[PDB]
Formats: structure tokens, C-alpha cells, sequence
């Protein structure tokens, strides 16, 4: 029989503060979960701090003009406001662990992605000064009594490397989302297993092995297999 | 109870509920019936007889009862008041034999012929769009957009009488998607009638549906 | 920096901060249709017009909110009734390896509205206390059946509760990680 669903479709048919929150919500569980530390959103960061100026001289303004409105308004804040406080001291957190890393990458004349492009300009501030708060204090402390073979902080060549890196195989749980658009018909790499569901194939290159990452499920995997997916958004840590 | 537009309605011992349409026309009043709360419940049920369950009526608003369900021995509310529900009006236009043979997890609601549900529709539309334009024409907007509930009204109508006629095109009975054709409101929807027919590759309704569409196009310039 | 216990996990604070961002269906009992409330991180018109009675939807944060006073009511979800929860039971123990399909957030949410919302159930509230036990001991018995699967490579969940996740995180990525550490030792 004649279908019209289409024709009744086409008949038929004739950026928002919302949706920067639930980017945060994803880029603070992202960052929680990850073993390395991700690049800075840099245009989400000034929209944001831009609109909690304004909404502090609002809540400011109407105080001084029924009670409840004011009360939502002023935890509303309250909530925005600890997500990027707790967002902002992890990356801290992980600046200190990496501090030689993130040097020896930016030293890097060849590497593929510069320093300031991963840290914010307060991050590169913390970084840079810590980093020399701390060498002074070894460098007199311990480094002054050592021959000049054994005097460098940095070292890669001695019988223990003194540069900590991440773990690009840490285990990591995961939920698999598709392309964000619904567009399952464009992604290249979304193909289909049979009566089902849409799916990712992946190579774990140790064991020379596959897996089908279905829409839905819920996996715990190793941290790089999974990083270019993670990048393009197909999944979410949990 | 009056509605929340001033209609007279009435609850009868049938459980059954009343509305009298056309007050202000003595010659076309009428007593209108709008719902069977038993056949709700029996579709509720999975088609059972779950007559435990009794409907106490509160207040009706626009479209939607609002309702205490009541359990047990005596069919009406005791205290502390329990929270009301909210239940949409709907045609009686169903049958339970043929729809126990249409539907051949144990309580599972019965699934219904989409003829019955868009034929259902139709008529649903049609009532409400003219118990609210005689509510309109008499006693005006009383809170500035109502008319934008009329207009989506119109276009629930034309859509339901599109998914009929494609019905009627697909049977091939001409006859009976030609006096279809004549119920729809807007050209949109009799362009989207006109590819019907031809999906159903009817050119004599395309032929006559484009008689009629140059006529009421005519009709419109006049 | 930041505390030693939140290195690599959420606390279950965070986790009931992470729920109340959902929707949830409630009754006002005023109308604020015609100041006005002028939120940042949601929808705005829902809340400046609501009229009494009629049903609307906001989230959970703010409905609980406006509960703490007369002015609400909430309305239950549709799983969290006595005949969905015994239909849940039946396919746990039916499949006995499978988890049934209960939302993400059923325990968080659970034991929020029986808290701030005993008296606006339809069912007697000490019967689904009941169920909800009966849910989470099956589950128990099925998780730990599969900590005998830990391995150098994967595992696949279906179903799992969030908060379940997060009980057992811990355990699960240490041991699984040893595991790799011994292996790829063997290879190198």
C-alpha cells in the first residue's frame, strides 16, 4: 500500500546559555577520567565568565529594587560556579604531575602542537613560575654537591628515566553515544552488525584482536585504542 | 461542572461524559458525546475487566479530565486526598471484538487500526475547532493565543484526512478519495494529494483534483 | 591540589549533583502567566508560565525546590509503580545473566523523591521500599558472578546503574590494570 510519511514530513515541515552548560558538564567528566590532560576549551571559557559577570550585576540590581525568583536565581549561580572551580583544580592538579613533560614537549622544535595551544594563559603563568620555584629549591638543596655528570634535573639518558609521562593504556569505562547529529548514515565508520544496531570497530594491537562497540552499550577499554573516538565525540567516559 | 470555557457538561451514572454544543443556537444545539471512561480503562487493562478501578470526576480543562482513581470496594475517594490525574477526551468510535482481532507484557494496552486512529482524530479536531471557534466568535481571546491552538487544530485535521484519503487512493476507490478531497482546507495539503495520486497513479484524481484546487484557486481570488 | 580521594573518581555527592540536572514532571499549585525568573543554565519560559494544576516540566534541582513549600508537587516517573518494578523482577530472574533495562539514575533518584516526596505517590510507599531491596540484591548476585571474567583485555556492561558503576570503579581498573602490566611484561 502507498506510504505518505515522507510526503506528511515535508508537508508538515513548511549557540544558547543552555547548551554551554552541558558542554562544561561533558568537558569536567572528561577531564576527571582521562589520564592525559586534555587541550583548554578557549572560547567556551570567555562566553562563560563573561555571562557570570553579568548575571552577578543583575542579582546585584534586582536585590536593590515576591522572594523566590531571587533565591532561584542566587543557588543557580552558586551551582554554576563550583563546576568551574572544581574543572580549573584538577587541570592544576594535573600541570603539577607533568610539569616535565609539558616542558620537554614545548622544547620539542618538531612537536606537532605547541604549549599555549594546550594551556590557558593563567595555566602557563602557574607552570613557568612552579617550575622555577621548585628547581631552585633542589638545585641548592641536593644538586650543588653532585659532579656535573649527575647535575641535570631533566635527565633521560641515566639508569632511571627522571621524566613521569601518562599511562596511554589505562582502563577507562565508557559509554558509546554515535555520532552526535544522528547522522548514521554519513558517519564512514559507523557500519552495521546483522538485526541490530549500528557499530564502531576497533584494533587492540598487542593481542592483534577486535571488538564491536554497539550504540548504547557500555565497555571498559584501554584509554588510546578509544582516544580518536573520544576525540571526535562518538563516545563519553563515565 | 462548566468547562473552562463556560460549556455545560455533565458526568452521567453510564460513566460517560456530556458536553451540550450550540447553546446559543436554539436550532442547532446539541448534546455532544465526548468520552467513555470504561473503554479507556479497558484499553488501559490490555482489553481486561478491571472494574476495581472506578473514575471520580473533578473538573474539566480544555481537552483534559481531571480525575481521581479510585480502588476498592467503594467508588469514591476517602482521606487524605489523593493526587488527581489528568485524561485526554476521545471519540467513541472503537469496537472491542475487532480490535481483540486486530491485536492477534500480558497487560499490554491493544494496538489499534490507524484508519481508527486518524478517522478519530478527524472528528476530534473538528469538534474542538468549532466549540472553540464558537467560543471564540462570542466571547473572544482571554489570554491573546488561542488562535494559534485553532490553527494547530486545522492542520491536525487536514493531516488526518490526508492519511484517509492516501487509504481510500491506495484501495484505488476514486469515488470515496474524490468526496475526501472536497473535506480538505488548505492547497498544501491538496498539493500533497495530488502526489498521492500519483504515487497511486490515479490521473483521473489528479485530473479532478486539479479541477478542484483551479476552482477553489478561482474561489480564492474571488 | 585537589584531595587524594578524588583523583580518579566522583563522590557520591557529585553523583547526586550530576542527577538532579535531569527533567521531571510536576503540578504547580500557582499561576505566574500573566518580575520574572531569568535563569542562565536552562529554559526560562517554562518556569514564568506556569498556571495552577497544569502540568509542566523543569528540572529536578528547582522542582525540589519550589517542594520544599507549598507551591509544587511532583509527579512520579512511570517505572517507579508497583506493577513496572515486579515486571523488572520477573526478567531478572528470568535471564540469569542479562541486567534489565532500568534507567541510569533509578537508585539516586529513588532514594531522593522518598525523602523529599513521600506524600505524593499513588502506591503505599512501604511496598515499593520493598522492591527496590529485591532489585538491588539480584544485581548484587550478578555482579558478583562477573568479577571471575577480569582479563588482559575488555569487558562489556549492559544496564548497569551509574551509581552501581562508581561503587565498584576502584576495584575493577586496578586489578584489570595488574593484569596488563604482567602480560606486556611477557612481551617486551
Amino acid at each position: 500500500d502507498i506510504n505518505i510519511d515522507d510526503i506528511l514530513a515535508e508537508l508538515d515541515k513548511e549557540v544558547s546559555p543552555q547548551q554551554d552548560f552541558s558542554d562544561l558538564m561533558k568537558s569536567w567528566k572528561n577531564e576527571r577520567c582521562s589520564p592525559e590532560l586534555l587541550p583548554y576549551p578557549h572560547q567556551l571559557m570567555k562566553r562563560l565568565l563573561n555571562r557570570i559577570s553579568m548575571q552577578s550585576q543583575l542579582i546585584e540590581n534586582i536585590s536593590m529594587g515576591s522572594k523566590l525568583p531571587l533565591l532561584c536565581m542566587e543557588t543557580e549561580l552558586e551551582r554554576l560556579k563550583f563546576v568551574i572551580r572544581s574543572y580549573i583544580r584538577c587541570r592544576l592538579s594535573k600541570i603539577d604531575k607533568f610539569s616535565l613533560y609539558l616542558r620537554q614537549l614545548n622544547e620539542d622544535e618538531n612537536s606537532l602542537i605547541s604549549l599555549t595551544d594546550l594551556l590557558s594563559k593563567d595555566e602557563i603563568k602557574y607552570h613557568d613560575t612552579h617550575s622555577l620555584i621548585w628547581l631552585k629549591l633542589v638545585n641548592d638543596s641536593i644538586l650543588k654537591y653532585m659532579p656535573e655528570e649527575l647535575q641535570a634535573i631533566n635527565d633521560t639518558e641515566g639508569s632511571v628515566n627522571m621524566i613521569d609521562e601518562p599511562d596511554w593504556n589505562k582502563f577507562v569505562f565508557i559509554h558509546v553515544n554515535g555520532p552526535p547529529d544522528g547522522k548514521w548514515n554519513e558517519d564512514p565508520l559507523l557500519q552495521e552488525n546483522e538485526f541490530g544496531k549500528p557499530c564502531y570497530t576497533v584494533t587492540i594491537p598487542d593481542l592483534k584482536e577486535e571488538v564491536e562497540l554497539t550504540i548504547g552499550s557500555i565497555y571498559v577499554m584501554r584509554y588510546e585504542v578509544i582516544r580518536d573516538l573520544l576525540r571526535d565525540d562518538k563516545v563519553a567516559l563515565i | 461542572f462548566f468547562s473552562s470555557y463556560g460549556d455545560p457538561c455533565i458526568f452521567g451514572s453510564d460513566n460517560t461524559l456530556l458536553l451540550l454544543s450550540k447553546w446559543r443556537s436554539p436550532e442547532e444545539s446539541k448534546w455532544l458525546p465526548i468520552l467513555d471512561s470504561n473503554m479507556e480503562i479497558w484499553k488501559m487493562s490490555g482489553g481486561k475487566e478491571t472494574t476495581d478501578i472506578h473514575v471520580w470526576p473533578l473538573a474539566l480543562a480544555y481537552d483534559t479530565l481531571n480525575c481521581i482513581l479510585v480502588k476498592g470496594k467503594h467508588i469514591w475517594p476517602e482521606f487524605p486526598l489523593p493526587l488527581p490525574s489528568e485524561m485526554e477526551i476521545r471519540m467513541p468510535v472503537f469496537v472491542k471484538s475487532k480490535l481483540l482481532e486486530e491485536n492477534k507484557e500480558e497487560d499490554k494496552e491493544i494496538q489499534i487500526p490507524v484508519s481508527m486512529a486518524a478517522e478519530e482524530e478527524y472528528l476530534r479536531s473538528k469538534v474542538l475547532s468549532e466549540l472553540l471557534t464558537d467560543t471564540l466568535e462570542n466571547d473572544g481571546e482571554m489570554y491573546g493565543n488561542e488562535n494559534e491552538v485553532l490553527a494547530a487544530l486545522n492542520g491536525a485535521y487536514d493531516k488526518a484526512l490526508l492519511r484517509l484519503f492516501a487509504s481510500a487512493c491506495s484501495d484505488q476507490n476514486v469515488e470515496k478519495a474524490l468526496s475526501l478531497a472536497h473535506e480538505l482546507k488548505q492547497d498544501r495539503a491538496l498539493t500533497a494529494a495530488v502526489k498521492i495520486s500519483e504515487r497511486a497513479e490515479l490521473p483521473s484524481l489528479v485530473k479532478k483534483i486539479n479541477n478542484i484546487r483551479e476552482a477553489r484557486y478561482e474561489q480564492q481570488l474571488k | 591540589s585537589l584531595p587524594a580521594h578524588l583523583q580518579q573518581t566522583f563522590s557520591p555527592e557529585e553523583i547526586q549533583f550530576i542527577v538532579e540536572n535531569e527533567p521531571i514532571k510536576i503540578f504547580p499549585r500557582i499561576t505566574t502567566r500573566q518580575t520574572r525568573w531569568q535563569l542562565i543554565t536552562t529554559d526560562d519560559k517554562a518556569l514564568n508560565n506556569m498556571v495552577a494544576m497544569r502540568s509542566t516540566e523543569v528540572v529536578l534541582w528547582i522542582a525540589l525546590l519550589l517542594k520544599q513549600q507549598s507551591k509544587c508537587s511532583i509527579v512520579a516517573p512511570q517505572w517507579l509503580t508497583t506493577k513496572e518494578l515486579d515486571r523488572k523482577i520477573q526478567y531478572e530472574k528470568t535471564h540469569p545473566d542479562r541486567f534489565s533495562e532500568l534507567p541510569w539514575n533509578w537508585l539516586v533518584l529513588a532514594r531522593i523523591l522518598f525523602n523529599k516526596a513521600k506524600d505524593d505517590f499513588h502506591d503505599p510507599i512501604h511496598e515499593l521500599r520493598g522492591k527496590i531491596q529485591d532489585l538491588r540484591e539480584i544485581r548484587q548476585i550478578k555482579v558478583l558472578k562477573g568479577l571471575k571474567y577480569l582479563n588482559e583485555s575488555h569487558l562489556q556492561l549492559d544496564n548497569l546503574s551509574l551509581l552501581e558503576i562508581n561503587e565498584l570503579r576502584p576495584f575493577i581498573t586496578e586489578i584489570m590494570d595488574k593484569l596488563r602490566e604482567i602480560h606486556t611484561a611477557s612481551l617486551t
